[PDB]
């Protein structure tokens, strides 16, 4: 169908697409509720649920560009606490669709035991390096901290200053795994922070690696969905677009637009090489769901 | 970040001889845009002269083809052979005929994106017998192109449409689109030959499973096919028997490469997982699994000359990948690895299988790597800007006479 | 560079091991067990089952976990590696240490011996190995202090593990960084790098040509090597959690497995599948020892993070996933004094509630460095509650239960604010005027110095046998001695140079 692009409204438009294809999403959301008003109405203005955010959130009143990545957040932990709320005539199904789990793990070296400390999640914050893909990102997401030399970690049960590792491994796999690829990163400079226009490929199907072995089906096979793609060069100054796979064929929206699309032109959306800092049309947000 | 210019091995320090780096004329790397991969081929004109070998490789329109002088100085790059200039649909891969080829004529089919392969004889500038012009056959883009082993006149296409198409120098493409007839049915591929009384150019369909055929890969006998497609199974087949023969699914992905060893027993394979996978000929199963690349693995082979089949010596393979991720792996098989003592069991659980880790791991290109030949003085890298640079095995670097 | 005071609370002896033991050494000329412990003390015993009293002597001048020893020279010298950052050189048969090198940033972690030319490695957290030479460091002397040092460079993370060929021709590194590092001891030449463990490696040995290794690994494997080929020869998976401690008999054929799991394990080499369970101890084996006196090995010794140690008969191991054990109870019994674990400060700042290993309560006095009286199994919680005191003191110290014993630490930047009236302390005129609790304890522990002459402060005396340590904030071991020994002539002319200035402004100057 699509949806109309008011002005700056692309990034509440993408994730929107982008939320709905998700079937298990799309089933649930029959039953805030402005956003099951709209999706009632192409199963297209939304000024219905844009005018609402404004006065909502103050964060989202001006009209400048913004973060998808953090309207996307915003969005789902929002309609998890109403119905939390209206609930109490505790697990959710925004949860259950979406929350998944990680623990910080930390290891002493000397005596090897192991403490956790776990840490739910909706979106998956994981940092970007050239050349690479999203299942090594993964990797360098659970990377292993060691304390030592002056930083040494006190154990209780050594009673003394050892070695340890701290390292976050995922727990719970969630149904639908949204990746967020932290494209913006700060400039290290008074200047603005600048787009990372770095090529990281990602593939149709997945496996995670970093999951800890306590749990039973760590391994289980995902699927891509949609993807939230960002045009433009810089942070506040671009656009977001959005593939998106209904069925066997790939559609594309952009804003309004709507363009039938095959899957190998995927490929343009990975990401600069030359490193020229140019439109950088490349993935922002990634959705993975479970196959079973 | 800087590329590395050498590696150490426990058979010596491995150097980059950047004098005997070959690219376009004018030296500019190539812009790595979405195009197509920059590949490379060898052969061998019986070194007559001792300069027998010939070097190819396109680099987006251009088409270039130049005498190859190993760790020695390069040919004038100012200087081709022959060059070729496509206006239109661009180059994909090449490969020439080593059997039909002297002095005087050498065989060389090209790929194109639009589908269309193309015979040149690059010495003598005479030939052009193009396949396929019409698109009628089919119009998807082509991947992998080589002669059949043994064959003066038959090769084998595969195009992104996964399937292949088995072709005739002497034969010409029809005007209409071929009609085809089965001719074997079987696990997820399917073989069909041209219904036609007269000779037609498509000798036989080869449909191979879902998604894009990345690469084919004939054993080094001739015996058999190894078949990699963009769903993630590894088909091996038997090309005189023409039935499948054994089927691997990737952990996850679609495996983008595949190569034989050189004696035939085992098959690596790279694909979208990060992941080289060692399986075996004769048990038809998996039996390693390497971590090294930090993106897709692009092309994986076996280095015959620092490989120790048989003997009292222990078996030890040697095999190269390189992906994506601007690198290159070197991997080590030993008898540890080789004799130990979304389906699973056809694709082992990562805890069920060994895990290798490579000797080297070094970023080589400051593009993807799309180029990967082992030969006897030197290793031969390529990136997408078009280089293609020599590695100087340990003491083959300078000879005294 | 900030020189802190501290000081143990002890008895005079402290025969038996207070924490566990790190490593074990044997000599089978005079029948004697070498223990290093965590309690900073090594201790000499006697394996002679005539004797009943096993106790002989006791080694003391580390001042944090000793992780491991070696013996040299027949018996007659001893190496030790301690976390006090310190390689010290004993006299194993008299009993006394005679140098100390500094040489380590770190925890030295582990010690390699190779008989054949009595050359002793160290290596540790500082990502350092240091090679030295036993006859060299035997020979040292006040004018002639200094040594060559040769070290090994490769490591990218902190070394675990040492073990050297008896011939002098192999060393490797285990490490927290998975892959085992080679050397050659003579040239200092890197040999190769051996891949393969996915975890850290604490347990490393090699024949005595120096062509196999046996490597064991906290991820549960143990992996024998080819040095020849440079590559894994086989992996065995007998245990469920981290491998610590091995043992291999003379004939390189069957391994002595044990760690985490309280698992001990006599396994084949060349035939896995013939496991024989030893025993399951009672804690995480840290390190073992075999008896090398037969053709088999008739018993093995077993260090843990408990304070005894066991040695193990292994009469009917050729007779014999194995859930029946060889042994139940040991053969020999070392014993083992039991290890303060929790501490609680009083809100007077001056006497100290602690609780043992036996669940013991004690409490105990600071200020004198006494025991008052032990309260036995009491509830630990509620002692505190009724020991409460209504009155604030600032914190004028800190105590920390590494060694076991009470280790208590006086710092400048809180050492003197600790004011508290004489009369309700517990001292005599009857004057009462405010004392200083930190300055006060500064001058009893230099009380038999000359240079601080009043002897003493009077109001109180600590022991004489207490050690006094000054040293550096998270640093290394400045100078040890006892209260006592500070009245010695080369013991009193390094306190001039050794003690801090504000040490000796308390002390001399009485400046308070
Ligand atoms: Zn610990």
């Amino acid at each position: 169908f699509g949806l109309v692009n008011f002005g700056n409204t692309c990034y509440c438009n993408s994730v929107l697409q982008a939320l709905y294809f998700c079937r298990p999403f799309r089933e649930n959301v029959l039953a805030l509720t402005c956003l099951a008003d709209l999706f009632h109405s192409i199963a297209i203005p939304p000024k219905k649920f844009i005018s609402r955010l404004r006065k909502e959130n103050d964060l989202f009143d001006n009209y400048m560009q913004q973060d998808a990545h953090e309207f996307l957040n915003y969005l789902l932990n929002t309609i998890a606490d109403i119905l939390q709320e209206e609930k109490k005539q505790e697990l959710t199904w925004v949860h259950e669709i979406f929350q998944g789990t990680l623990t910080n793990e930390t290891r002493c070296l000397n005596c090897e035991t192991v403490s956790s400390k776990d840490e739910d999640f909706l979106d998956l914050s994981v940092d970007v390096e050239q050349n690479t893909s999203i299942t090594h990102c993964l990797r360098d997401f659970s990377n292993t901290e060691t304390l030592c030399s002056e930083q040494k970690y006190y154990c209780e049960t050594c009673c003394s200053k050892q070695e340890a590792q701290k390292r976050m491994r995922v727990k719970k796999l969630p149904m639908i795994l949204a990746l967020h690829l932290k494209r913006f990163k700060y400039m290290e400079q008074l200047h603005r922070y600048t787009k990372l226009s770095y090529r990281v490929v990602f593939p149709l199907e997945l496996r995670l690696f970093n999951t800890s072995s306590d749990a039973v089906n760590l391994d289980r096979m995902y699927d891509l969905v949609a993807v939230v793609v960002h045009c433009g060069s810089g942070p506040n100054r671009g656009h977001y677009i959005t593939i998106v796979k209904s069925h066997g064929f790939w559609l594309l929206f952009d804003d309004d637009i709507v363009e039938k699309i095959d899957a190998q032109a995927i490929e343009e959306f990975y990401g600069l090489t030359s490193d020229i800092s140019k439109n950088s049309e490349s993935g922002y947000i990634l959705f993975y769901q479970s196959r079973e | 970040n800087e590329i590395k210019t050498q590696f150490t091995t426990r058979e010596g320090l491995y150097k980059l001889l950047p004098h005997s780096e070959y690219s376009r004329p004018n030296r500019v790397p190539f812009n790595s845009q979405g195009s197509n991969p920059v590949r490379v081929s060898f052969v061998n004109l019986n070194d007559q002269s001792g300069n027998g070998d010939r070097l190819c490789f396109n680099v987006g329109r251009e088409l270039y083809f130049y005498i190859y002088k190993g760790v020695r100085k390069a040919a004038d790059l100012s200087k081709p052979i022959d060059k070729r200039i496509y206006k239109g649909t661009q180059p994909t891969c090449h490969d020439f005929n080593h059997l039909t080829a002297t002095a005087e004529s050498v065989s060389l089919l090209v790929g194109f994106s639009a589908g269309q392969v193309q015979l040149i004889d690059p010495i003598k500038k005479e030939t052009s017998k193009l396949f396929n012009e019409e698109r009628l056959i089919d119009k998807s883009r082509v991947t992998c192109v080589k002669w059949v082993p043994g064959s003066e006149s038959l090769f084998l296409v595969a195009h992104s449409s996964g399937n292949m198409y088995l072709y005739n120098v002497e034969h010409t493409c029809g005007t209409t689109a071929p009609h085809y007839q089965l001719l074997k049915q079987g696990e997820s591929f399917a073989v069909h030959t041209c219904k036609s009384k007269s000779t037609r150019n498509p000798l036989l369909k080869w449909t191979v499973g879902e998604g894009a055929l990345n690469e084919f890969a004939f054993s080094p006998d001739g015996k058999f096919l190894a078949c990699v497609s963009q769903d993630g199974f590894l088909r091996v087949f038997n090309f005189d028997s023409v039935e499948l023969h054994g089927t691997m699914k990737s952990y996850f992905g679609g495996l983008l490469c595949v190569c034989w060893s050189p004696d035939g027993k085992y098959i690596v394979t790279g694909g979208e997982d990060d992941l080289v996978t060692v399986w075996s000929f004769v048990d038809c199963r998996v039996i390693a699994r390497g971590h090294g690349h930090k993106s897709w693995v692009s092309v994986v082979a076996f280095d015959p000359y620092t490989t120790s089949g048989g003997g009292s010596v222990s078996v030890t393979y040697r095999f190269g990948s390189v992906g994506q991720d601007t690198q290159l792996c070197l991997w080590d098989l030993t008898e540890d690895i080789l004799f130990p003592h979304l389906g699973t069991p056809l694709c082992p659980r990562m805890e069920d299988v060994p895990l290798l880790e490579p000797l080297i791991c070094k970023k080589i290109a400051h593009e993807r790597l799309t180029v990967l030949i082992f030969l006897e003085d030197c290793i031969v890298t390529a990136c997408q800007e078009g280089f293609i640079c020599t590695w100087g095995r340990p003491g083959k670097v300078v000879s005294f006479n | 560079r900030k020189v802190q005071v501290s000081y143990v609370i002890r008895d005079e002896v402290e025969k038996y091991n207070r924490n566990g033991v790190n490593a074990l050494q044997l000599d089978p000329a005079l029948n004697r067990l070498f223990t290093a412990g965590r309690d900073s003390i090594i201790r000499i015993w006697s394996v002679n089952q005539h004797k009943q009293d096993p106790y002989i002597a006791s080694m003391e001048h580390h001042t944090d976990w000793v992780n491991d020893i070696v013996l040299c020279c027949n018996g007659k010298t001893l190496i030790s590696a301690s976390s006090d950052t310190t390689v010290k050189v004993w006299n194993a048969h008299k009993g006394f240490c005679m140098s100390t090198l500094r040489t380590h940033k770190d925890y030295v972690k582990a010690l390699a011996y190779a008989k054949d030319k009595e050359l002793v490695a160290s290596a540790g957290l500082d990502r350092q190995i240091f090679l030295w030479d036993v006859n060299t460091l035997t020979a040292l002397t006040a004018s002639n202090n200094t040594v060559t040092t040769s070290s090994l460079s490769g490591n990218k993370d902190s070394i675990y593990s040492l073990a050297m060929n008896q011939l002098g021709t192999i060393i490797v590194s285990g490490s927290t960084e998975k892959v085992l590092r080679v050397w050659d001891p003579r040239t200092c030449a890197k040999l190769m790098k051996l891949k393969g463990h996915t975890d850290n490696v604490k347990a490393l040995l090699l024949n005595r040509d120096g062509t196999q290794c046996l490597s064991g690994s906290s991820d549960g494997t143990i992996r024998l090597w080819s040095l020849g080929q440079q590559r894994c020869i086989a992996t065995y998976r007998v245990h469920d959690e981290g491998v610590w401690a091995l043992q291999v008999n003379d004939a390189f054929t069957h391994v002595y497995s044990g760690g985490r799991d309280r698992k001990i394990y006599c396994t084949d080499l060349r035939n896995p599948d013939i496991r024989v369970l030893i025993c399951e101890e009672k804690a995480p084996v840290l390190k073992m020892e075999l008896d090398r006196s037969a053709d088999p090995p008739p018993a093995i010794w077993v260090a843990t993070t408990k304070s005894t140690v066991n040695k193990w008969t292994l009469k009917g191991i050729h007779n014999f996933n194995p859930i029946t054990p060889l042994c139940t109870q040991p053969d020999q019994v070392i014993k083992g004094g039991a290890s303060i674990i929790q501490c609680h400060i009083l809100n007077d700042k001056r006497h100290i509630l602690t609780k043992d290993t036996n669940n013991n309560v004690a409490y105990w006095d600071v200020l004198k460095a006494c025991k008052v009286e032990d309260l036995g199994k009491v509830d630990f919680e509620d002692e505190i509650k009724k020991r409460f005191k209504m009155v604030y003191v600032p914190n004028w110290f800190s105590v920390d239960l590494k060694t076991g014993m009470l280790t208590i630490t006086l710092d400048e930047s809180d050492c003197f604010a600790a004011w508290v009236s004489a009369k309700d302390a517990g001292f005599s005129d009857g004057s009462d005027p405010k004392l200083n609790l930190g300055g006060l304890l500064l001058q009893a522990l230099l009380e038999y110095w000359p240079r601080t002459h009043q002897k003493g402060n009077g109001y109180f005396q600590v022991p004489p046998h207490t050690p006094v340590i000054f040293g550096e904030a998270g640093g290394r071991t400045l100078f040890r001695l006892l209260c006592r020994d500070s009245g010695g002539e080369t013991e009193s002319m390094l306190l001039n140079e050794t003690v801090p200035q504000w040490v000796i402004d308390i002390t001399v100057d009485k400046n308070m």
